């Protein structure tokens, strides 16, 4: 017996229906109402009382009826999950939209889901390389690990983003999940493109990448629930497959500020900036449903627009909170040109300790940090009284860490193109000698811009004799 | 115009119906709107403050307001288990830990 | 004659009233109405209220729904009589809007007649799938240096053109349609642009000068105006964008390429802050309201480059944002910026310091802009970009002892700097685009002191087609250099550069 | 649920008594008591508008109550539980807020669809039943619910009529029909 | 050419004046009484057509 | 050690480091991770320190990390604003101090 | 606000007896001319010479409309627009005088521009 309602309210996407029967579907149950255009699928999200409830509602609003049927589908949306994925692009709602016709359904699991125990939890803690010259040094990833990006500009969020899956998805053998939260369509059809053509998604052959995609236009609910999706299909190859997956979010900002939206006309009252006063529960949920349990290794990397490049803004600090390593990027970096955008004095890992890479390594980042540091120092000196008049210890430091400055740049590969440069990658050994060796000024002797804008220190001593010429 | 929690409908036409609950008023109480994790359960006035109450789905939740008609319990577990009408039975305990 | 037009319209009013909807106002003021009954509306619909204004129902509630005022207060009065359009808000869309003023509402502001319109199409639709979207390549050409090579734009492509606040914003987009209109003038239709300039928060005048301006330089034939100016309402402010870009749908889904550019989303941002004050819903961040992201993401990603399956059309998309102050991080532009693919960010330092337009390049960027390009002057251009942001940071520091590497880096920068510069109102052929750029590449423009590079410039002009407009005929057919097109280039940028 | 839920507060009040008296039945008689009371305490000056308007205790209200069931000894004891709902709730001031609404409520469940033909000026008899008779005969009320139609008199509307009722109207009036007139040969 | 234009713009407003004059005798009128009776056969009409 | 708002990963890597040194042999680790509910988050330095103070109870001395109170405090702002809590507090609720005080 | 068509396509330079003005920014028709700069620089007299040469230039009127004025100022003005005889008892009168007051509610500071628009 299908519980039928109507309509009540249509204030923005919080539809209100109000079901005649006594039956109530309880919180995070689903509900259809069947719409001349589809269907609209809303999700229960408040019991308000007087058998009246309030629904997010996924599927953009309009001509709707107040009094219209509505139809309890019970649960949370249950998308169908199997090896049948991988080659699918699909919709919120989990129904391919590139056309890929419907997913023949092996077990079709609720998007909500509880995260796994403290139990379930192990730590890995295997280097993961990236053969990017900042990362390498100044952050190695692992694997398994949570990976973080605090850019302020999507254009080159997309292209670290882009690089990555460039190099370590093919290096990666298992299933891999692409979701992109609220990014742009030209983007998404670049991504598509780009895969079928290297070859991670071949529809003819078979993919063993799946992806969701969530397209920015797609309205705020419907944002806030495609993560949701994803995390289950991630769930779904670690858990039930088994297969040590990875994991790709951009823009998790997205799920941050659909939230904020729908907060106000939720019925609460606003916490501080604007976000959510629900917003430390709600992402402490989903970044626990993202997990490396003892049944899988999932590496996952989400990607954060930070809103004005504050991130004293309590949404990027939340997300701070929960991810392992972190490499923002940001706005001055890209000013000075330097691809990769990444801040060297704002970059930490968990892996970072030398008693996991090495006290070597570790000793090399170290004065790498502390040059720098000292370069940004003296800043304000430099400009009001001139370099020269600078002490001799510091003009040689000063003029190591121009140069340290330069050579932190690398090419992509992905982005060569938009670079105009063909890419530059490198390898993690390679990087820490070459390093070690800049700091004992073996290589300072050269030009300044000979470590500008290329890659390792071979490289360097060719780009000498280019300019020497 | 004034709108008192004591409105709802439910409760309104019992009172017009005459007959009305007592009991459910003391130490069992029916929820009547819930969501963001924040109940809001009509009845329990042996209810003293901090106290913990059972859900009848299982939840247990302390309540930290005691409104004019209204316990606003707040759950310590998801709503997904909790829904509208269920009844609560009071713990008769402010929240304890083993300690040893 | 007068008569005879009084006639023709008491003829046009015709028919007696058939109505069985309607509701009566309640409360009214603050441009919204709370209005009892209308129980069988439609969500998002039109409504026209007995004063004869009309608006979009926002706020559906069980005894009451909520209209909100596309119009003026002093129109309305409390207990009218409000009767249903009918239609989910929808704008009369259709070919003979080209060539036509019009307000957002669809009326000839203009008043060339009323629009030949082929249909009306609602003001909200999702944009085009990832299925129905094709890879940009054909480039949009802007005739402006800088702008044509070293930022390009595509079709269907969206990138930012950001900077500060009258700044002659609006000009960079005129030589735009300006350049196109010997394309727009063409007869090939895949080369035809048919460019609609959306005037948002702008002075009636303005706009009048703005439209004498495109009449002067014939472009009104190839271009529609939209006009949203700042006397008319906030909310009508609010829904131009949207009815605008879905006049440019029906353009894009005649698979016809197309441009749009809005001018200004920044007032667009102030109308839905007023209008989201107005009703009364917490401001967001920045005080600017909460689904300020979901106002422009929508509107934007509307524009594409659709599939050759499924036809082959472009809606190019230039948004054009007045950055407060001219401080890019600001909650309203670092939102657009994340949105748009490429930036046009503009330095008014440059501004004032003669670049006309000034094209700071440290805050431009393009991306997929630079995969519809001309692929000679993607050959002569190469790494141009870079080398001009080596010339910025070579002068932070030059501002000390100069290594003679850096000295002459400067030396080619400062050249460079020269050669970037563009005089207003005078857009320059692709094809010419190409040998100046050679030039200065292969750092011949040391040979004209930097004082007389405008001088060279021109007269290097005159001398290329004079010598042989053969290579330029070449280019302009070939589009791609050749061995022989190179060493030409050499040749006569050698010869010329020595008289 | 009852025929018609006209929502809004005070009419949770109506919603209430409306669903009480439906399951005991007894509706008619429920309405009619609550109006001769409702009536005689309008013409009761004090306690007309004089007693009504909040100033009183919850004691000093209920012992207004106590005079109130003095007046009319027997109601129907819905409408006296009504009464001490109201004093409790401390609400007297929508009480003929709640009559009004009770009678919406039960003259829709009669199904008795009263409507209005606002015009300029008094009708003719014979313009009334045509009216009637064809709103009868219109799909409007197809009838099977009973049609009342009430003209009303407003000087603002300058001739012509406008027939209401299910909130769908036939606005043929002249003075609507002038304003368009004038605006159309204003262009 | 401009006096020609402002010309016909003076005339319409002179004759919209006219119009407001209309108005005023037509609602003297038992035309009103009388149109009155033509809008309520009318209404009977549009009623019975439903 | 108390951690309060964090994520089981990390509480899960801080075990192993004090498994390494073995100190786990003479420590309590009362957690309430980041997935833990708003309420249990706010009641977990309560009865934390209803903990240490049987330790003080037995005359031992014994010693308390709170990390971090920050949480706690935004784990009560989320759980005042959700009850009606009336005031914003620049934020954080009224009565913070009162809270962190006791 | 008059109709897009009524909206005259060109704005005329308004000529000012003042050279500088005329070089440096030349006022036009419709135009929207930001003072900026402190009283007793003599931004009285600057705003007097305008009508005096409002008066050669044009023949025009004027309309000095002071919002929220400073009532000490408005005496003042008077005054001196008296004694410049741009105001004149029985002889002419060009500029007519709205002064605002602060006195006077926000409310009436709001409709002084309105009114003066209107005149």
């Amino acid at each position: 017996t299908p519980i039928t309602g109507k309509v009540t309210a249509v204030i923005g996407a919080i539809v209100d229906v109000h079901f005649e029967q006594s039956e109530l579907p309880a919180i995070l149950n689903a509900l259809e109402i069947k719409t001349p255009q589809g269907k609209l699928v809303l999700e229960v999200a408040q019991h308000l009382g007087e058998n009246t409830v309030r629904t997010i509602a996924m599927d953009g609003t309009e001509g709707l009826v107040r009094g219209e049927k509505v139809l309890d589908t019970g649960g949370p949306i249950s998308v169908p999950v199997g090896r049948e994925t991988l080659g699918r692009i699909i919709n919120v709602i989990g129904e391919p939209i590139d056309e890929r016709g419907p997913i023949k359904s092996k077990l079709r699991k609720p998007i909500h889901a509880d995260p796994p125990s403290f139990a379930e939890q192990s730590t890995s803690a295997e280097i993961l390389e990236t053969g990017i010259k900042v990362v390498d040094l100044l952050a190695p990833y692992a694997r398994g690990g949570k990976i973080g990006l605090f850019g302020g500009a999507g254009v080159g969020k997309t292209v670290f983003i882009q690089e990555l899956i460039n190099n370590i998805a093919k290096a990666h053998g298992g299933f891999s999940v692409f979701t992109g939260v609220g990014e742009r369509t030209r983007e998404g059809n670049d991504l598509y493109r780009e895969m079928k053509e290297t070859g991670v998604i071949n529809l003819e052959g078979e993919s063993k990448v799946a992806l969701v995609f969530g397209q920015m236009n797609e309205p705020p609910g419907a944002r806030a629930r495609v993560a949701l999706t994803g995390l289950t299909i991630a769930e779904y190859f670690r858990d039930e497959e088994g297969q040590d997956v990875l994991l790709f979010i951009d823009n998790i900002f997205r799920f941050t500020q659909a939230g904020s939206e729908v907060s106000a006309l939720l019925g609460r009252i606003p916490s501080a900036v604007g976000y959510q006063p629900t917003l430390a529960t709600d992402m402490g949920l989903l970044q626990e449903r993202i997990t490396t349990t003892k049944k899988g290794s999932v590496t996952s990397v989400q990607a954060v627009y930070v809103p004005a490049d504050d991130l004293t803004d309590p949404a990027p600090a939340t997300t701070f909170a929960h991810l392992d390593a972190t490499t923002v990027l940001s706005r001055g970096i890209s000013e000075l040109g330097i691809y990769p955008a990444v801040d060297p004095l704002d970059s930490k890992s968990r892996l970072l300790d030398a008693a996991v890479v090495g006290q070597e390594h570790y000793d090399v980042a170290s004065k790498v940090q502390e040059t720098l540091q000292t370069y940004k120092s003296l800043q304000d000196i430099i400009a009001i009284l001139g370099m020269d008049e600078l002490s001799e210890q510091d003009k040689l430091t000063v003029e190591r860490a121009r140069k340290i400055q330069r050579f932190l740049s690398q090419p992509f590969a992905v982005a060569e193109v938009f670079t105009g440069i063909p890419g530059k990658l490198v390898r993690l050994k390679d990087t820490v000698a070459s390093f070690k060796a800049v700091l004992e000024g073996k290589y300072d002797n050269i030009p300044e811009h000979a470590f500008y804008m290329v890659g390792g220190i071979e490289d360097v001593v060719a780009k000498a004799e280019k300019l020497a010429a | 115009t004034k709108a008192q929690p004591t409105e709802v409908s439910s409760i309104l036409e019992e009172r017009i119906k005459g007959v009305s609950d007592e009991a459910n008023l003391n130490e069992t109480g029916r929820v009547l709107a819930v969501g963001d994790g924040i109940a809001r359960v009509f009845g329990l006035n042996n209810i003293q403050a901090e106290e913990l109450v059972e859900f009848s789905s299982g939840v247990k939740g302390m309540a930290l307001n005691l409104e004019p008609g209204q316990v606003g319990i707040v759950l310590f577990g998801s709503d997904r288990l909790v829904k509208e009408g269920e009844l609560v039975k009071r713990t008769g305990n402010i929240v304890d830990v083993p300690v040893g | 004659e007068v008569s005879s037009i009084l006639e023709e319209r008491i003829k046009g009013v015709s028919d007696e009233a058939n109505l069985n909807e309607t509701g009566r106002v309640l409360a009214v003021g603050d441009g919204i109405a709370r209005v009892f009954g209308l129980n069988n509306i439609q969500a998002e619909e039109l409504v026209e209220f007995s004063s004869g204004v009309k608006g979009m129902a926002l706020n559906l509630e069980p005894g009451q729904v909520g209209i909100v005022l596309f119009g003026s207060d002093r129109l309305v009065k409390e207990g009218e009589l409000v009767k249903r359009t009918g239609n989910i808000v929808d704008v009369p869309v259709g070919p003979g809007l080209l060539g036509r003023v019009v307000d957002a509402l669809g009326n000839p502001i203009d008043g060339k007649g009323p629009i030949d319109a082929a249909g009306r199409s609602r003001a909200q639709v999702k944009a085009p799938g990832i299925l129905p979207r094709r890879s940009v390549h054909e480039p949009v050409q802007t005739g402006l240096k800088a702008v044509d090579a070293l930022v390009p734009i595509g079709r269907g492509q969206r990138e930012l053109i950001i900077g500060d606040r009258q700044t002659g914003k609006t000009a960079v987009a005129l030589d735009t349609i300006l350049n196109q209109k010997r394309w727009n003038n063409g007869s090939d239709e895949s080369k035809k642009l048919y460019c609609v300039y959306v005037a948002v928060g702008q002075k009636r005048s303005t706009v009048a000068q703005l439209v004498q301006t495109l009449e002067q330089h014939d472009a009104m034939k190839y271009s529609i105006i939209v006009a949203a100016t700042a006397s008319e309402a906030a909310p009508l402010q609010y829904l131009a964008p949207f009815t605008a870009a879905s006049i440019g749908e029906w353009f894009r889904d005649n698979g016809k390429h197309a441009l749009i550019v809005y001018d200004d989303l920044s007032k667009q941002a102030v109308a839905y802050r007023q209008l989201s004050l107005l009703l009364r819903r917490p401001p967001g961040r920045e005080a600017y309201p909460g689904d300020v992201f979901y106002l422009h993401s929508r509107l934007l990603e509307r524009a594409a480059k659709l599939s050759e399956k499924e036809g082959s059309g472009s809606l190019t998309a230039l948004p054009v944002i007045e950055t407060q102050g001219g401080d890019v991080s600001a909650y309203i532009p670092t939102n657009v910026i994340s949105i748009t693919d490429g930036q046009i960010f503009l330095e008014a330092e440059l501004f004032y310091k003669g670049i006309r337009p000034a094209i700071n390049v440290g805050l431009s960027v393009s991306r997929v802009g630079s995969a519809a390009q001309v692929k000679a002057l993607k050959q002569v251009a190469g790494s141009l970009k870079l080398f001009l942001a080596q010339y910025r940071e070579v002068a932070a520091f030059a501002q000390s002892d100069l290594d003679a590497s850096t000295k002459q880096t400067l030396v080619r920068g400062e050249r460079l700097t020269q050669l970037l510069k563009q005089n207003q109102y005078s857009p320059l052929a692709t094809e010419e685009q190409v040998p100046l750029i050679y030039a200065g590449v292969n750092g011949h423009l040391d040979g004209i002191e930097l004082s007389r590079i405008g001088e060279f410039e021109s007269s290097f002009l005159s001398y290329l087609k004079s010598n042989h407009n053969e290579l330029l005929t070449e280019i302009r057919e070939k589009g791609e250099l050749s061995k022989e097109l190179l060493a030409s280039l050499k040749s006569a940028t050698e010869s010329f550069v020595a008289t | 649920p009852p025929p018609v839920r006209l929502f809004g507060v005070e009419g949770t009040y109506a919603t209430a008594l409306y669903q009480a008296a439906a399951k005991n039945s007894s509706i008619d008689a429920a309405f009619q008591s609550l109006q001769k009371v409702e009536s005689t305490v309008k013409k009761n000056p004090k306690l007309g508008h004089l007693l009504l308007n909040p100033a009183l205790s919850l004691k000093d209200r209920n012992s207004v109550i106590d005079a109130i069931v003095e007046t009319h000894k027997n109601l129907d004891g819905y409408v006296v539980n009504l009464l001490k709902v109201l004093s409790e709730n401390n609400r007297l001031g929508c009480f003929e807020k709640i009559a009004s609404d009770f009678g919406v409520l039960n003259d829709a469940h009669n199904g008795l669809l009263k409507g209005t033909v606002t015009s300029a000026e008094p009708l003719d008899p014979k313009s009334f039943k045509r009216i009637e008779k064809a709103l009868s005969a219109s799909k409007l009320v197809g009838q099977g619910k009973s049609l009342k139609l009430e003209n009303v008199v407003k000087p603002e509307i300058k001739g012509g009529l406008i027939v209401e009722l299910g909130d769908k109207t036939v606005d043929l009036s002249i003075s609507t029909k002038i304003q368009k007139l004038n605006k159309v040969l204003e262009d | 050419v401009r006096y020609e234009a402002s010309l016909r713009q003076l005339e319409q407003r002179q004759l919209a004046k006219s119009v407001i004059s209309r108005v005023q005798s037509e609602l003297g009128n038992p035309k009103f009484q009388e149109k009155v009776l033509q809008q309520s056969i009318s209404e009977i009409e549009q009623l019975l057509s439903k």
